[PDB]
C-alpha cells in the first residue's frame, strides 16, 4: 500500500519536509487530490454557493432557523449539520453582533474536526494537521496579539458548542492555521472560501510553480504546469506572483517565515519589466526611481484599506490619481501600474461601468501574461473575465477569442472534464 | 496582507 500514488513525503533540504515526485508527471497530468479536512464559504457568497459542496446553483434551500445558511438539498443540509451547528444558534443569537474573521471561522471548524474524527483522515495520508508546521519560535509580539485577538474571538463566538484546550495549543493551531491554510477562489479567482487541505499543505513553495492548486467544489486538485521527473520536488505557488522579488519576499518572509530561493528570486529575471520604467529624453535618475517604488508599494496598503472606509468614485479617483503620479516615471506596462489598473477594473465592474471595464482589461491582459508563468489562474482569470465581458456587451468574435485563451489554461489546470470548462464551452455556442 | 494560501492579492 502506498498512501499517494507516485509521490512522497520528504526531508527538503532548507524548505523542512516536502513533496517529491517518484515518476514522471507531464503537463496537464492530475498528481492527486485531497479532499478539505475542514473548509468554511466566505460570508458574501452565501446563498450563491451551496454551504456543503459549494456547488453554485439557483434556488437553494435555505435553513430554516438562521436562515443565512444555503445548501442544494436536505442531504447537504443535514451533511453540513456537525459544522453548521457552531455557528446556526449563534448568528440568531449574536445578531449583526457576529463577526468572527473567516480564520477563526475555520479554527473553529478544525476544532470541531479533531473532536468528531481524531483518527486519520483520507485528507491526511501525507501529511496531519497535527504535524503543521507552526513557526512559534518566529512569531512576534504583534502576531501574537493578533492571534490571542483571534482565541478571543474565537472563545467569544463559539463556547457552546466546542471544547477548548489550553492556550498555548490554541496559539499554535492558529499559527498553522496561518502557515498552512488556504483560501478557495472560485474560476475568476473571486474569494470563495478558507480550507484545510493537508496533504496539499505539505507542498513547498516557488516563485516557478509546477503544479497548479485547484478546486472542484471543496475537493482540492493538484495538476502540474509544467514537466515534472521523477525525484523532482513538486512546488505549487503560495501567493500572487505579479510582484517583484522584494514585494514577495517580504510577504513570504511576513507570512511563511523564509525567504524564497527559486530561480525567479535568484536571477530576478522578470523583475526588469515588471518594474519597467518610461523611456524618456532625461531620463528618470535612480533615487527617484526608488522613490516611487515606494510611493507604489504605499499606495498599495492605503488603497487596501481604502477599500472599507471609501466610496467607489473615491477609490476610482485614488486609482487615476495614483496612475497619473506614477506615470511620470513608469510605463503602463509596469506592475505597480497594472495593480492600480486591476483595482480600477474591479471598481467599474462593482459600478456596473462593463465599458470600463472592458477598457482596462484589455489594457491590463499583454502585461500580465508576460509577468505571470505560462499556465496561470490570474492569467486565464482574466481572459474569461474579459471574455464574459465581451459576450455579455455581444462582441462575439473577441469573447469567443477569449474564451478560448482562458480555456486553454485552464484545460491544464483544472483538467478537461472540470464542469467549468463545460460551462465555458456551454458559454461559447450560445 | 496577511493571506492564506492565495493566487488573486486581495
Ligand atoms: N521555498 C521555500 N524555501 C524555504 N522554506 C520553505 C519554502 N517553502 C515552504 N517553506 C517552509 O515550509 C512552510 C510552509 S508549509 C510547507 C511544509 C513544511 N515545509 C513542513 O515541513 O511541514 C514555510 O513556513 C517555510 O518554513
Ligand atoms: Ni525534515
Ligand atoms: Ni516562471
Ligand atoms: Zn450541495
Ligand atoms: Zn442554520
Ligand atoms: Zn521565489
Amino acid at each position: 500500500a502506498e498512501g499517494l500514488g507516485g509521490l512522497e513525503r520528504f526531508c527538503s533540504p532548507g524548505k523542512g519536509r516536502g513533496l517529491r515526485a517518484l515518476q514522471p508527471f507531464q503537463v496537464g497530468d492530475l498528481l492527486f487530490s485531497c479532499p478539505a479536512y475542514a473548509y468554511v464559504l466566505t460570508v458574501n457568497e452565501r446563498g450563491n454557493h451551496c454551504e456543503y459542496c459549494f456547488t453554485r446553483k439557483e434556488g437553494l434551500s435555505k435553513c430554516g432557523r438562521c436562515k443565512q445558511a444555503f445548501y442544494c438539498n436536505v442531504e447537504c443540509q443535514k451533511e453540513d449539520w456537525p459544522m453548521h451547528k457552531l455557528e446556526c444558534s449563534p448568528m440568531v443569537v449574536f445578531g449583526e453582533n457576529w463577526n468572527p474573521s473567516e480564520t477563526v471561522r475555520l479554527t473553529a471548524r478544525i476544532l470541531a474536526k479533531q473532536k468528531i474524527h481524531p483518527e486519520r483522515t483520507p485528507s491526511e495520508k501525507l501529511l496531519a494537521v497535527k504535524e503543521f508546521e507552526s513557526h512559534l519560535d518566529k512569531l512576534d509580539n504583534e502576531k501574537k496579539d493578533l492571534i490571542q485577538s483571534d482565541i478571543a474571538a474565537l472563545h467569544h463566538f463559539y463556547s457552546k458548542h466546542l471544547e477548548f484546550p489550553d492556550n498555548d495549543s490554541l496559539v499554535v493551531l492558529f499559527a498553522q492555521v496561518n502557515c498552512n491554510g488556504f483560501t478557495i477562489e472560485d474560476e475568476e479567482l473571486s474569494h470563495l472560501g478558507s480550507a484545510i487541505f493537508p496533504d496539499v499543505a505539505l507542498m513547498n513553495h516557488s516563485c516557478c510553480p509546477n503544479v497548479i492548486v485547484t478546486y472542484k467544489g471543496t475537493l482540492a486538485e493538484v495538476r502540474a504546469v509544467q514537466e515534472i521527473k521523477p525525484g523532482e520536488e513538486v512546488f505549487t505557488s503560495y501567493i500572487d506572483l505579479l510582484y517583484p522579488t522584494e514585494d514577495r519576499n517580504d510577504r513570504l518572509r511576513d507570512s511563511y517565515f523564509f525567504t524564497c530561493e527559486c530561480q525567479e528570486c535568484t536571477t530576478k529575471d522578470k523583475d526588469k519589466a515588471k518594474v519597467e520604467i518610461r523611456k524618456l529624453s532625461d531620463p528618470p535618475k535612480a533615487e527617484a526611481i526608488r522613490d516611487m517604488v515606494r510611493y507604489a508599494r504605499n499606495v498599495i496598503e492605503e488603497f487596501r484599506r481604502a477599500k472599507h472606509y471609501k466610496s467607489p468614485s473615491e477609490l476610482l479617483e485614488i486609482c487615476e490619481l495614483s496612475q497619473e503620479k506614477m506615470s511620470s516615471v513608469f510605463e503602463d506596462s509596469n506592475v505597480y501600474m497594472l495593480h492600480m489598473m486591476y483595482q480600477a477594473m474591479g471598481v467599474c465592474l462593482y459600478m456596473q461601468d462593463w465599458e470600463g471595464a472592458l477598457q482596462y482589461g484589455q489594457k491590463i491582459i499583454k502585461p500580465y501574461s508576460k509577468h505571470y508563468p505560462l499556465y496561470s489562474l490570474n492569467v486565464a482569470s482574466m481572459w474569461l473575465k474579459l471574455g464574459r465581458l465581451y459576450m455579455g456587451l455581444e462582441h462575439k468574435a473577441a469573447g469567443e477569442k477569449a474564451l478560448k485563451k482562458a480555456i486553454a489554461i485552464m484545460e491544464v489546470a483544472h483538467g478537461k472534464d472540470h464542469p467549468y470548462i463545460s460551462e465555458i464551452k456551454q458559454e461559447i455556442e450560445s | 496582507g496577511r493571506m492564506l494560501k492565495h493566487k488573486r492579492q486581495r
